[PDB]
């Protein structure tokens, strides 16, 4: 383990749990977050609700007295946040949304606005619109390739345009698809609930290249320029074709990253493969499959993955760096693999700690410097230590359980 | 239960009973603002409910507060006169022997400033120490302070002889061994737990703070409120948090890996835990702050046994010798309360 874990809650030096400069918009965070680097060198936070009805943003290096800005959704989208975009344009964050019924929302959020004093928001800040009827074809993500051009992707494994013409309007430029003549087979049907192959993961190459991932492990790639499918790779054939058990994708998630023209993808063979080949002209060209080293059965699930430039690690053989994040229940596991040549055959696995010092700490009872004592000195510790927001939540899951403090010295209460 | 007035305006700060010195064992001292006073306890007639009374002899005026206060050995009772030894601590920081014919204080050694502890000090005990002749070689105070440090301060035949020692963090507690003066233990407030000879590094340091059973969690701060030894050999140890977490290790045969018993009061105990002189198994804790008093048995014998809840605050406690019998300093008077399954 070469990383530790360092825990940051941004709040955690102030009294109050939440910022006073808290602003709600309104349309006519714990699933999904993320942070986005801007032109100002800001970084700015989003958080996407459980429902997906509720958008958060705030500043990364100020969300304390800096403004966050609670976007609020007349319903959710239709796929999470799978079906929803941010990118940044010109001075501003735009943010499009296909929701449930179909709709296709657009927000634009000035950059001035999200780090302004104001609670207030001029201009037409939303649109929405109803370019294509999802009620037939339900669509389930959304990728952004252009400030005017997106594509869609649908369920029952079609690919939508979506062109932008004035600076509001979106229009369908659908791609050619016969993929579908499969349904002659009796192996599969139009009608059927499963046989679908839809994409699970998506990268844009060089502006105009689409690389696609199906559920089934199919590497397909679309030229935009001719709207054309160019290349369509079977990524399982290439090891050890196993008859018993693979588990085509039932989701969207982050099965791969490219950095210049390399390509990791995340293959299911025990939760274990990591093919990467290298992108060129288009063509893709294996090199070898690099599984993972995870046991306790493999339970762990991708979050996120991000192939990248080396970093100083206690090994100078290296060329590339692939940084893992894994996931089982609320426990996390963060990876390096590291690639040592051009030759994606010789790497090596870096692990780290997947706790902090202060919890390790905790847990171990290895904590020598914590004053011990009173009832009331233990409450000083743990507020001190876990931060208003957190004590303030626990406190609240205390009295709604009908949990409540006896007395000064109530040490049953404490322990719980 | 009966119960004996202090004076209108004694505020007291600490009781103890003259255990340590048969002669005197009726003998109880209160520290308060002003001095030192003492009573005597008598069998009466009364009804053999609390078949124990409680008469106050004196009052030795000091002209500041006493914290903390222990008898010594040399205690003894002449015909009538008491010839009295007592180590304590005054509001100057200082700590003090003060040896008495009744309440006129005949003679008094000081030990402070520089000397002295250099922080507020926190707890004090005294042992008479015995030639091979045996006349009376030395006799031995220890204490412990917020000045991280630890004093051993023995009077002996040809005067005093002074050593400190450095702690780790403020010592809480300090108490020498029960048939051997040449161990003590002191207690550190972050835990630690050290066995020491004097006459010699130190022999022996366990901690409470690592081994709490986190069944239930003891708390963020669980500070160290006491250890004392158990047995009239000093065949134990008991260690006693804040927070009520107590645990007991035994001292004889085999080897040893782990505290042998661990347990939590039903209440925080500020002043901590004050063994039983018969029942090792037994002690006694306050919640110092409502006024009541658990009676805790090491072999879960107890069940939460509550014998004592007054409506009050509690200052000090300490058992008599006879070990039916409890002593009890509150904000402003001393009970005597006799629980009759001991007798």
């Amino acid at each position: 383990a070469c990383l530790s874990r360092i825990d940051a809650n941004l709040l955690q030096y102030y009294e109050k749990p939440e910022p006073n400069n808290t602003v709600d918009l309104y349309v006519s965070g714990s699933e999904y977050s993320n942070c986005l680097l801007l032109s100002n060198s800001e970084y700015i936070c989003y958080h996407f609700s459980s429902r997906s009805t509720l958008l958060t943003f705030y500043p990364l290096s100020d969300a304390y007295h800096g403004k966050t800005i609670n976007i609020h959704l007349p319903n959710a989208s239709m796929n999470q946040r799978y079906t929803l975009t941010i990118q940044e344009v010109e001075q501003q964050l735009l943010v499009n949304v296909i929701l449930k019924d179909g709709s296709f929302l657009t927000l634009q959020l000035p950059l001035s606005f999200l780090f302004s004093s104001a609670n207030t928001l001029n201009g037409e800040w939303f649109h929405l619109q109803n370019p294509y009827d999802f009620t037939v074809r339900v669509p389930h993500f959304l990728f952004y390739v252009s400030p005017q051009f997106s594509v869609v992707f649908l369920e029952d494994g079609g690919l939508l345009g979506l062109k932008k013409v004035d600076g509001v309007h979106y229009e369908p430029l659908l791609f050619n698809d016969n993929s579908y003549l499969k349904s002659l087979t009796r192996f599969f049907s139009r009608s059927s609930k499963s046989d679908y192959d839809s994409v699970i993961s998506c990268k844009l190459f060089h502006e105009r290249y689409l690389i696609v991932l199906t559920q089934n492990c199919h590497l397909k790639i679309w030229d935009l320029t001719s709207f054309t499918l160019i290349q369509d790779y079977d990524m399982v054939s290439q090891s050890d074709s196993d008859p018993s058990h693979f588990r085509k994708v039932e989701a969207v998630g982050e099965y791969l990253s490219l950095y210049n023209n390399t390509l990791v993808t995340l293959l299911p063979l025990e939760n274990g493969l990591f093919q990467m080949g290298t992108l060129l002209v288009l063509t893709y060209t294996f090199q070898n499959n690099i599984p993972t080293n995870l046991s306790a059965s493999a339970i762990w699930s991708i979050v996120d993955l991000v192939l990248t430039r080396p970093l100083e690690l206690n090994v100078e053989a290296s060329y590339l760096n692939l940084i893992v994040l894994w996931k089982s229940g609320t426990a996390s596991k963060l990876q390096i693999l590291n690639v040592n040549d051009e030759s994606f055959k010789n790497y090596e696995w870096i692990e780290s700690v997947n706790k902090s010092l202060v919890d390790l700490q905790s847990e171990h009872d290895l904590d020598i410097v914590t004053k011990t004592g009173d009832v009331e000195r233990g409450f000083c510790n743990l507020k001190s230590r876990y931060g208003t927001q957190i004590f303030e939540r626990a406190q609240q899951i205390l009295s709604e359980n009908k949990i409540i403090m006896a007395h000064n010295e109530d040490e049953e209460y404490l322990a719980n | 239960s009966n119960q004996y007035q202090l004076p209108l305006n004694v505020r007291p700060y600490t009781t103890t009973w003259c255990s340590q010195s048969p002669s005197c064992s009726n003998l109880l001292a209160i520290g308060h603002d002003t001095g030192i006073t003492i009573y005597c306890a008598s069998e009466e007639q009364t009804p053999g409910s609390t078949g124990l009374t409680l008469q106050e002899l004196f009052t030795i005026q000091t002209g500041l507060p006493t914290l903390h206060l222990s008898f010594s050995s040399s205690c003894s009772y002449s015909e009538p006169v008491y010839s009295l030894f007592l180590a304590c601590v005054c509001q100057d920081n200082t700590v003090r022997l003060i040896i008495t014919k009744n309440e006129t204080i005949i003679t008094q050694h000081v030990l402070g400033g520089k000397s002295g502890h250099h922080n507020f000090v926190n707890d004090i005990d005294i042992a008479d120490v015995y030639s091979a002749d045996n006349r009376l070689a030395e006799q031995v105070i220890a204490s412990v302070g917020d000045d991280c440090t630890l004093i051993i301060w023995r009077l002996t035949d040809e005067g005093p002889i002074l050593a400190g020692y450095p702690l780790s963090s403020p010592g809480i507690s300090v108490q020498f061994r029960p048939s051997n003066p040449n161990q003590l233990i002191v207690g550190e407030r972050n835990g630690n737990i050290r066995i020491f000879d004097w006459t010699l590094p130190w022999l022996l340091t366990l901690n409470t703070l690592p081994l709490v059973n986190t069944c239930h969690s003891s708390g963020i701060a669980s500070s160290l409120a006491n250890v004392r030894w158990i047995g009239s050999d000093g065949s134990g140890i008991l260690a006693m948090c804040k927070s009520g977490a107590w645990l007991r290790w035994n001292l004889f045969g085999p080897k040893n890996l782990l505290p042998n018993v661990q347990g939590i009061s039903l209440f925080p105990s500020l002043l901590g835990a004050c063994p039983h002189p018969r029942y090792m198994d037994y002690f006694a804790t306050a919640h110092s702050q409502h006024g009541l008093i658990q009676l805790i048995n090491t072999y879960e014998k107890d069940s939460n046994s509550i014998p004592i809840q007054l409506g009050m605050p509690i200052v000090d406690f300490c058992w008599h010798q006879d070990g039916s019998h409890l002593a009890i300093a509150t904000e402003g008077s001393v009970l005597l309360t006799r629980l009759m399954g001991f007798t």
